[PDB]
């Protein structure tokens, strides 16, 4: 578990491993905003 | 960035569109930098959150915990966590490193130079500057010395890492003598990789692998300088095809290999991936399995030097290939088997039954967590052991996990090999697009029959 | 003392909040990070700052 | 017995051998293209 | 090898060398055997390894003859980790008797043609009398294999099948052999010894043997054939 | 380069106007390859009765012990090995080295490497042909699948003894264990393996069809239509623009195949990347991740166990698990 | 014993060298190939 | 069906690297053009080659 | 009879694959 | 012993048409 | 001529008594309209297993 | 609870910033 101090944040901490995945979605993103040039 | 049309390629071979600009390739590689820290930081941040400290740390989902537990940061005499704040402070330490990476590499990608060698010589290249290939190969391995040399401070003057094999169940040792000399590092890298000794998954105890820590810094410090100094040979540079693709085939060549290697790692060590943070083994919880199983019916009053099982051999124990007694079970082909629990048990010509049958520890007895749940089977979807077992337990283990996660990855990374082998040898020959259309290779040299 | 501490983390999310929003569109945008640089350098500094003081605030807390 | 393995282990290494200076000896230039 | 160098070697250092099939030999004893001191002995460690394998076949022409054979079987030969006694007098009678060990080994052998010939290398309840030179008697021969073994047709003793299951219309008085009879009768086997190389200060003999015992009835259907083993022994005295 | 023994030897290997060109790869491929098809040929005739599980109970599985070809396999190591390493000088006999499973290592590791170095010997012809390379690349799934399940498999359950036999009945018993240990048909891998082989079937017979019905008249129902023109010009047959119209006017016609690059790289693909997916199943279930274990998943408002699909596999599965190694179990839970 | 065993199997033999003619053979033909090699090289 | 998974990748793979030069561009998708009359592949480069 | 007739047909089926593959027509168009 | 049966069976699916491609490809070299 | 022999075996033979394992084991739930109360000291197992 | 308030709340903001920021580089210019 977290300490004390930092025990309300761990909600937050909760949804980090998907942003990776983001990430090259985010890319596909720019890909499709960009037209596919 | 730039199109299709003037770069030649289309969006799903854009990332070969900066094959030409250094510049670019310096942010999108910074950029992956932060990638790689923001997903350990926020791993290791999810597996300090998800943390139940009564429990043994491998059945609740944790493959990073154990990388800093072998370490020994936090790690009590027999294997007890303790605290959690040196795992919490490397996964805030690996956040921040993430955050100002990221912004580096989109800065690099964004608002960097464009172009390197107009501004910076020392950072710009054209992928023919073999000397300067070679500085860049001499800044790597200094770094990876120095790499090696820390994990050697750590394990010699920082009073840390776990040894499995001290007695009573391990401890948390500072290394002092290591071995480091020639002759057993060599045999140890150019042995067999199968299971009469096993190639590079044979390492035994710290000392040995410590001192092959000592002999990779500073092999890797004085080649570093080497390629600094030095300029490649006439024979290397015809035998060697030298692009940046032909690069990128052997760095995809060399990361499969080393992928490969680590998923046998995992799935065999118990002395550099400690089974008291990781779980077990293939040969273990079987080895666990006919263990308990002999103390057990030597516990109720039937003997088992005198016991024969159904086929001839021995129900709890026989003779193995070589003249040496192992355990009776079906893990007679695991008798090659090495873990902590079993040298105490151990004795030079056989297995000692005097031994067994007396100087019994309770330590061992006690090691049944790994025999009864927690074996290497786990499913995909979780679920118990074997493929018929039952929604009962909700438990996989991070060997086999980090395991075929690593070696199916490495084996898509020899194909990417293969790609850009075969494509940066055509394209050094000159028909990575086609053949010419009008004087063909066929056309010029003679018929089959 | 772990108020403080809380408070000074909160800050530190919304800041690199506001840097995780603002430094790419800063970046790509046309003649933006020549006329952004001081914004920028206060938000990195800010940033910097309460990192250095939730690392101070741990001992204390 | 270990005649067999002497003899293998030549052979073996006789073929690899080739295989390691055939790769090393200018490989690349074997090709009908222009490089 | 005698066993005082053999305990200071690490388990490394044995495996996959194969000198933990070596039983212990005796250098510094002597040869005098009778000098041995008569009493009641309370020995341990009975080490027995074999150096032939030699399996007897009846011609259909009329006499007795050995022949040598090709092992199948790897190190797994060895007898090791035993305790008994023997009642020695003066003059030389024992009472050699084996109590509990690694007393079988399970071994396939071939003689010369290619015919499949595994045995149960065992020992076991062996009584032993007679003078240190040459002193007999009779072990005894469990079958091979357990009660619960399975041929591949799923039939089998205790548990199986004992029916013409691949075939519906075969249970006449034919089958009999093969799947009435499934007898697991223990036979009796015949090993004669002799005590050489005695030691005096820490009581260590080690000598040969010759041991007759019958091959395996598989599952009763054909008559086992006699194995001759002759090899070397050892055994501590306390 | 004349005068030179070794310029005459390389000049000659790399040559591509040999029958079959041989290479750097082909001078390692043939004798690996070689070797281990006169060893299986020998084995597969006259093997010796071949104790696969470690309990000196072995199997046949050769012609003049008396079975025929299907039911007749290359039998693997014993379990007394696992990954061992027995050749033949490991053994103090051939024969006993027969008995142990030694021909079964021999032929596993020769077809490894002579696979991988006929993978080699492909890209090198691409290469000397000034072709494009990736061949090798579309071959590496059927690559890929036999080191799945010759080595992976055996690697991750620590003994030859579990790899797939070199035969059809043998073929089928490692494909039923396998059921019944790891649960493969349940796996999305697997799936996507078996979508990607009839999915192949499926794109062979389309392209196949839509391309030999896109025939302009040059081969009649005699042996061609030459009396347009004999053989020798130019003038090319055939039609690909009708191929994608008829596609089109059969489903949709916007997920368009115009491109006859486009259409033959997803013909190449499709079954590529699916046959690596499913080899890659089999190296999941290697380190033992077994499919999907839907048993018990299904329960009521009292929670009893409510019987589904899945508990039907599970309970086939399990029936095959207790005839698997009928006497090879000292134990009960099956984890070596 | 019963047979003689070449007894190499595993201990950790670098290569599966047990003998030194071994060793000193593998290094002898590929001496041999370098030889030929590095004297026939240069194409001519 | 295994011979005709088989014979879709070989086939499709064949063709992909018998594509000819067929432009400037490396992107090959682009440089076919349906309007040419002249095959996509080289049969004859093919032919030898397998 | 039962072995011979395997091993005989195998061998067949490897000759007719030797044969054709070395001993085959020479290909024409293309 | 001796499956005569399967002997004839397979002897004879083995040459029939064995012979019969035989004939027409030697008839068809004959006159191409 | 593996019911004369104990000893002759072969994957098939493994694979047919196999074969009597999923029958044995899965036509109990598998045909409900069968009524296949079958115990489990008639239904057949290996060793340990 | 108020934990899984939090996780969606947190999901939401960071899986809606990535399309803010190519949508913010869209309307104010280009160079995206
Ligand atoms: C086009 C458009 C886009 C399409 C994309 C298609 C590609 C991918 C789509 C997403 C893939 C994941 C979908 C399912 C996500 C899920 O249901 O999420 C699954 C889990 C579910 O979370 C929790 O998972 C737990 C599983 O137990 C875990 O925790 C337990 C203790 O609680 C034990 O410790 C046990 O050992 C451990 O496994 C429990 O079941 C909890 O109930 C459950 O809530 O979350 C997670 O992991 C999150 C998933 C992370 C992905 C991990 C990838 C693995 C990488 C390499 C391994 C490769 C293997 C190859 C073969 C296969
Ligand atoms: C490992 C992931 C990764 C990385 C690091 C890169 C990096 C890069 N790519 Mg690339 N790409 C990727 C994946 C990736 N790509 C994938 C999966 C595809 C297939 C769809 C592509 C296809 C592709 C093409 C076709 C092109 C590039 C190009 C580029 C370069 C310039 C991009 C640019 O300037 O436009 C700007 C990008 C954006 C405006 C959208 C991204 C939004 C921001 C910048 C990042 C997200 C915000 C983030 C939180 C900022 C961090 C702030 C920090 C303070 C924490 C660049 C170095 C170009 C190139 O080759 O250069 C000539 C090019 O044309 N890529
Ligand atoms: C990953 C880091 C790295 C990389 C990418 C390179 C890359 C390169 N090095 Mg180098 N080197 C390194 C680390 C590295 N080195 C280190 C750490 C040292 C210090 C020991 C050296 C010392 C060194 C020297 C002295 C030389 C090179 C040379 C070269 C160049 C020629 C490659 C070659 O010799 O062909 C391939 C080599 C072989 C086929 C024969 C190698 C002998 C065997 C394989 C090693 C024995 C170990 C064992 C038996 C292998 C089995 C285990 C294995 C399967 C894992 C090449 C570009 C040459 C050079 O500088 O060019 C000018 C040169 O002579 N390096
Ligand atoms: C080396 C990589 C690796 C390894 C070994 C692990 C291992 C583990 N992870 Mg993890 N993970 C990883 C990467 C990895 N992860 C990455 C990159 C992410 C970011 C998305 C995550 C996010 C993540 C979360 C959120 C969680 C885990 C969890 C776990 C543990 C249990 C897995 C589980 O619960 O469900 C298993 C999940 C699956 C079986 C999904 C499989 C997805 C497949 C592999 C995708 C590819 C399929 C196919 C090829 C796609 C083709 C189409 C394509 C073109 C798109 C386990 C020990 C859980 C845990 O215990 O917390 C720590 C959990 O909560 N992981
Ligand atoms: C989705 C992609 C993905 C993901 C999520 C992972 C995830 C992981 N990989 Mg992995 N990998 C991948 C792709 C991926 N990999 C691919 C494509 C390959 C090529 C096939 C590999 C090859 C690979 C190898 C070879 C290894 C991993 C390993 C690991 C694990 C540890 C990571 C690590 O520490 O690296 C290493 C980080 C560095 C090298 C840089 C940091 C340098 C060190 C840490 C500094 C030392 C600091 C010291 C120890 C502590 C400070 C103390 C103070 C006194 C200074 C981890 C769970 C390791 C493993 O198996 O677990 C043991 C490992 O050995 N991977
Ligand atoms: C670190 C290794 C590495 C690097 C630096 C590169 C770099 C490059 N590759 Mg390459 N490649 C690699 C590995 C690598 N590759 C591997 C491992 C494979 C085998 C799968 C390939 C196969 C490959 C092909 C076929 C091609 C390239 C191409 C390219 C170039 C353009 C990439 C692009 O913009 O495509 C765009 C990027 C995307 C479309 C994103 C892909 C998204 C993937 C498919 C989804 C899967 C992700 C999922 C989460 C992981 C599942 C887990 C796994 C176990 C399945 C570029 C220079 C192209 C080229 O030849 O240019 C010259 C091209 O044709 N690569
Ligand atoms: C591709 C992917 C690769 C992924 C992973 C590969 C990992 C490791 C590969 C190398 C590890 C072992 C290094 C060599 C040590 C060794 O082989 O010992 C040699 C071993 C040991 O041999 C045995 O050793 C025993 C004790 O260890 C006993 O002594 C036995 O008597 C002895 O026979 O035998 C072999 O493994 C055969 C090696 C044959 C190599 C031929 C390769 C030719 C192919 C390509 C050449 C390219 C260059
Ligand atoms: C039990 C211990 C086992 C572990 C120890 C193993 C040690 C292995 C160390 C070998 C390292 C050699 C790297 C050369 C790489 C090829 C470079 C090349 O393309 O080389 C070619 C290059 C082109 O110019 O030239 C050159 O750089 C010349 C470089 C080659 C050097 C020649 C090798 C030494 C020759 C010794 C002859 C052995 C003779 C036979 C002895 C028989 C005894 C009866
Ligand atoms: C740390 C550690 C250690 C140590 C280790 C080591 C020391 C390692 C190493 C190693 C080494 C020392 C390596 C090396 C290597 C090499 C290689 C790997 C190579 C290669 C290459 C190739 C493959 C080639 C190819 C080719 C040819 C054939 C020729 C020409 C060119 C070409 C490219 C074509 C130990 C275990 C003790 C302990 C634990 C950990
Ligand atoms: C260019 C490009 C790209 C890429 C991008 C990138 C890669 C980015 C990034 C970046 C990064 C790499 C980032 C990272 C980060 C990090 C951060 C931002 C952080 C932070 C911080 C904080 C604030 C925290 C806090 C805390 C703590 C301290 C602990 C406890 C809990 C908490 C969480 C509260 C793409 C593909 C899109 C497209 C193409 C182009
Ligand atoms: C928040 C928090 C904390 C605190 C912290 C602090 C107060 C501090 C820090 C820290 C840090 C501070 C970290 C870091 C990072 C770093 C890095 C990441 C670096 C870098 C560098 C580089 C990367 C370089 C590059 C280059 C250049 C540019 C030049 C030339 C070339 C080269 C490449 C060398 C703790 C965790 C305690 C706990 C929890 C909370
Ligand atoms: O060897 Mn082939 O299959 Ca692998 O699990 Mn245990 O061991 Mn046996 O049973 Mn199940
Ligand atoms: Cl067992
Ligand atoms: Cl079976
Ligand atoms: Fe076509
Ligand atoms: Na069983």
């Amino acid at each position: 578990k977290l300490p004390e101090a930092y025990a309300p944040f761990s909600p937050i901490v909760d949804v980090l491993p998907i942003i990776p995945v983001l990430f090259i979605l985010l890319a596909f993103v720019w890909q499709a905003s960009v037209s596919f040039r | 960035g730039r199109d299709q049309e003037t770069t030649g390629f289309a969006w799903w071979a854009g990332n070969a569109r900066l094959i030409n600009l250094s510049g670019k390739l310096l942010g999108a590689h910074v950029a992956h930098a932060g990638l790689i820290v923001f997903w350990a930081g926020a791993m290791n941040l999810f597996e300090v959150s998800h943390f139940v400290p009564e429990k043994p740390m491998y059945e609740q989902g944790l493959i990073l915990l154990p990388h800093i537990a072998t370490l020994g940061y936090g790690v009590g005499p027999g294997g007890e966590v303790l605290d959690t704040f040196p795992y919490f402070v490397s996964g805030v330490l690996h956040l921040i490193s993430s955050a100002v990476l990221g912004f580096g590499g989109v800065y690099h990608s964004l608002i960097g130079p464009e172009t390197l060698e107009e501004s910076y010589p020392f950072f710009g290249y054209v992928w023919k500057d073999k000397n300067k290939m070679t500085n860049i190969l001499g800044y790597h391995l200094i770094i990876l010395g120095c790499g090696a040399w820390l994990l050697v401070l750590k394990a010699l003057y920082f009073g840390g890492v776990y040894d499995t094999w001290a007695p009573g169940g391990g401890d948390v040792r500072i290394i002092s003598n290591p071995t480091t000399n020639a002759a057993i590092i060599f045999g140890y890298i150019v042995k067999s990789p199968f299971g009469g000794d096993g190639w590079i998954v044979s390492v035994d105890n710290l000392e040995d692998i410590i001192g092959g820590h000592i002999w990779i810094g500073t092999l890797c410090i004085l080649g570093g300088i080497w390629h600094i100094y030095t300029t490649p040979w006439p024979w290397a540079r015809r035998a060697f095809v030298w692009s940046g693709e032909a690069y990128l085939s052997y760095s995809l060549a060399a990361v499969s290999l080393m992928g490969f290697t680590a998923c046998c790692f995992a799935w065999f060590n118990n002395t550099a991936y400690p089974s008291e943070f990781y779980g077990p083994t293939g040969p273990e919880a079987s080895q666990a399995q006919a263990f308990t199983f002999l103390v057990r019916d030597q516990r109720l009053g039937a003997n088992v030097a005198s016991a024969q099982g159904p086929t001839g051999l021995g129900k709890y124990l026989m003779r193995s290939p070589t003249g040496e007694i192992i355990f009776g079970g079906e893990t007679m082909r695991f008798w090659d088997f090495r873990g902590p629990w079993v040298e105490p048990l151990r004795g030079p010509s056989g297995l000692d039954l005097v031994k067994l049958k007396n100087d019994i520890q309770p330590w061992q007895e006690r090691r049944a967590a790994e025999y009864m749940t927690h074996a290497p089977l786990g499913s995909l979807n979780s679920v118990g052991g074997v493929a018929t077992e039952i929604n009962a337990v909700n438990f996989v283990s991070p060997r086999s996990w980090l395991a075929t996660s690593h070696f199916c990855l490495g084996f898509f990374f020899f194909v990417g090999h293969l790609w850009h082998a075969g494509r940066a040898r055509a394209a050094a020959a000159g028909f990575e697009k086609g053949i010419d259309r009008v004087d063909e290779p066929v056309l010029s040299m003679r018929p089959l029959d | 003392m772990t108020s403080i501490l809380q408070i000074a983390l909160l800050g530190l999310v919304l800041v690199s909040f506001a840097l995780v929003v603002g430094v790419p569109v800063v970046f790509a945008s046309p003649n933006g990070w020549t006329e952004n640089k001081g914004v920028v350098f206060s938000g990195l500094s800010v940033w910097f700052l309460l990192v250095f003081a939730v690392g101070v605030f741990n001992s204390f807390a | 017995m270990l005649t067999l393995k002497i003899f293998v282990y030549t052979v073996v290494t006789f073929f690899v051998g080739l295989f390691i200076f055939g790769f090393l000896s200018n490989d690349p230039s074997r090709n009908p293209g222009k490089g | 090898l005698t066993y005082d160098e053999l305990q200071g070697l690490t388990y490394l250092q044995v495996k996959g060398t194969g000198i933990a099939n070596t039983c212990p030999v005796v250098e510094q004893g002597t040869s005098n055997v009778r000098e041995l001191k008569p009493g009641d002995y309370k020995l341990e460690k009975f080490c027995m390894e074999p150096t032939s394998f030699t399996v007897k076949e009846e011609d259909a022409k009329g006499r007795e003859e050995f022949v040598k054979t090709k092992l199948l079987t790897r190190l797994t030969y060895g007898l090791d980790g035993m305790n008994g006694s023997m009642k020695i007098n003066n003059d030389g009678s024992v009472e050699f008797r084996e109590d509990e060990g690694l007393d079988y080994a399970a071994t396939t052998v071939k003689l010369p043609g290619g015919e499949y010939v595994p045995f149960l290398f065992t020992i076991k309840e062996f009584d032993g009398k007679g003078t240190l030179d040459s002193f007999s008697g009779d072990f005894l021969v469990p079958s091979y294999r357990g009660s619960t073994f399975l041929d591949p047709k799923g039939r089998g003793g205790a548990t199986g099948y004992d029916n013409a299951i691949a075939l519906p219309a075969k249970a006449d008085a034919d089958e009999i052999q093969r799947l009435n009879n499934k007898s697991y009768t223990p036979g009796k086997g015949s090993a004669v010894f002799s005590v050489a190389k005695v030691d005096t200060e820490t009581g260590e003999i080690a000598g040969v043997f010759e041991s007759i015992q019958p091959s395996d009835t598989e599952m009763g259907a054909h008559p086992a054939k006699d194995i001759k083993i002759t090899g070397l022994w050892y055994g501590q005295l306390t | 380069e004349n005068t030179s023994l070794w310029a005459r030897f390389c000049e000659w290997i790399t040559s591509t106007e040999n029958r079959l060109y041989i290479g750097w790869f082909g001078v390692i491929m043939i004798p690996t390859l070689l070797t281990a098809i006169s060893v299986y040929i020998i084995a597969f005739i006259a093997a010796p009765p071949v104790d696969i599980d470690g309990i000196r109970e072995p199997v046949s599985g050769s012609l003049l012990y008396g079975n025929n070809i299907i039911t007749g396999a290359v039998v693997p190591t014993s379990n007394a090995i696992g990954l061992h390493f027995y050749p033949i000088w490991e053994a103090a006999s051939l024969d006993e080295w027969l008995y142990n499973g030694g021909p079964y290592q021999l032929v596993v590791c020769h077809f490894f490497l002579g696979v991988c170095c006929y993978m080699g010997r492909e890209w090198e012809l691409s290469y000397r042909l000034g072709m494009r390379p990736w061949i090798a690349v579309a071959y590496s799934a059927p690559v890929a699948a036999a080191t799945a399940v010759f080595i992976i498999y055996p690697i991750g359950q620590g003994s030859f003894s579990d790899g797939m036999p070199l035969g059809i009945s043998g073929t089928f018993n490692f494909m039923i264990v396998f059921q019944a240990e790891h649960n493969i048909l349940m796996h999305p891998f697997h799936m996507f393996g078996v979508a990607g082989v009839f999915g192949g079937s499926l794109f062979s017979a389309m392209h196949g069809s839509l391309v030999t019905s896109s025939l302009i008249r040059e081969t009649t129902e005699n042996e061609s239509a030459n009396a347009g023109y004999k053989f020798g010009q130019e003038e090319e047959t055939y039609n690909i623009v009708a191929a994608h119209g008829y596609f089109g006017r059969l489903i949709f016609q916007y997920a368009s195949f115009n491109n006859s690059r486009s259409l033959h790289f997803f013909l190449a693909v499709w079954p590529v990347v699916c046959i690596w997916l499913t080899a890659l199943g089999i190296s999941t279930m290697a380190f033992n991740l077994n499919g999907f274990n839907f048993n018990q998943s299904v329960v009521d408002s009292n929670g009893r166990v409510l019987n589904t699909w899945a508990d039907i596999i599970n309970r086939a599965n399990l029936g095959m698990e207790v005839m698997h190694e009928r006497n090879a179990h000292n134990f009960p839970l099956d984890l070596a | 014993l019963v047979d003689d065993r070449m007894n190499g199997d595993g201990t950790g033999l670098p290569f599966g060298v047990n003998d030194g003619i071994l060793g000193w053979v593998i290094a002898g033909t590929l001496g041999t190939i370098w030889a030929i090699y590095f004297v026939s090289q240069k194409d001519l | 069906v295994l011979g005709a998974a088989l014979l879709c990748a070989i086939h499709g793979a064949t063709v992909e690297n018998t594509l000819f030069e067929d432009g400037d561009g490396a992107n090959t998708f682009r440089a076919f053009n349906p309007t040419q009359a002249e095959e996509t592949y080289s049969m004859v480069t093919a032919n030898r080659f397998w | 009879m039962e072995a011979l007739v395997y091993t005989f047909l195998l061998i067949g089926t490897l000759g007719i694959i030797f044969f054709s593959i070395f001993f085959r027509e020479p290909p024409r168009i293309a | 012993e001796v499956n005569i049966l399967g002997l004839t069976a397979t002897a004879l699916f083995i040459i029939i048409p064995t012979s019969f491609l035989l004939i027409l490809y030697v008839k068809t070299a004959a006159s191409e | 001529r593996a019911a004369e022999d104990p000893e002759f075996e072969t994957f098939y033979t493994k694979n047919i008594l196999l074969n009597e394992g999923i029958r044995a084991w899965m036509a109990a739930q598998d045909q409900p309209h069968e009524k296949l109360t079958l115990p489990e000291e008639v239904l057949p197992r290996g060793n340990a297993l | 609870s108020l934990t899984l308030i939090l996780q969606l709340v947190a999901l939401f903001a960071v899986v809606a910033a990535g399309p803010l920021v190519v949508v913010l580089l869209s309307v104010r210019g280009g160079n995206l």
